[PDB]
């Protein structure tokens, strides 16, 4: 079941983030893209890294530090090869701040070498105060 | 590498 | 002359362009993105919405929505390319529909090669979201 | 099918 897959997921990619987001990186594979919201110098929304290297590494100088989620809906479905895109919309708090709306996309895709194991493709995050 | 189900 | 095969940003903004442009002109001929193994949701009844599949339950679901007079207010698109030659999109935008509301929604789309011909693509994926329907 | 581009 795609949905159960990708809900499940989501609980996971949240208690992680919140309890050791420092154990983040080992969701995502060498060909992985990651963006979590973010601006530029001229105020446009950053660029996504690649590899779970790179991700790990933007993932800390990100300091998350109990980071609260009220995750209000998870739509996943099936895509090509087996995959799962899930799609998140809820609230997020950095640092004991305020919760932020976001919009997010992941792509869950067949690890290959072990049963019913997945990992992320894609993770698209976005705050929607930095957009709208 | 990954979650598992 | 012959072009260098493009990135997924811009396969993935080319077709938000021309999605959103046909479902405001032609949103009867919007099926046409679709395949057999394609999904598509909106939501708003009455527990969201679940999906249908297929060309012809697509159809038959864009038609009852009665998009006329379509307006899309697009702010942030990303398009990475996802497993296997795919590009996930993301759009970020206002929609108003029917002279009414402008409603601030989240689309996650997933473009698949036909095979078949030059650097084709479909939709595999169509996942829409009123954000005034979740919070 | 899909679109050209």
């Amino acid at each position: 079941s795609p949905l159960l897959v990708g809900r499940e997921f989501v609980r996971q990619y949240y208690t992680l983030l919140n309890q050791a987001p420092d154990m983040l990186h080992r969701f995502y594979g060498k060909n992985s893209s990651y963006v979590h919201g973010g601006l530029d110098s001229n105020g446009k929304p950053a660029d996504a890294v690649y590899g779970q290297k790179e991700i790990h590494r933007k993932v800390m100088s990100q300091n998350f530090t109990n980071c609260h989620t009220k995750i209000r809906h998870v739509d996943a479905h099936a895509t090509l090869n087996d995959g799962v895109v899930v799609q998140v919309m809820g609230l997020l708090s950095n640092n004991n701040q305020a919760l932020r709306r976001f919009m997010q996309t992941f792509v869950l895709a067949p690890e290959g070498s072990v049963a019913n194991k997945f990992y992320v493709h894609n993770d698209i995050f976005r705050y929607q105060d930095e957009v709208f | 590498s990954g979650f598992s189900f």
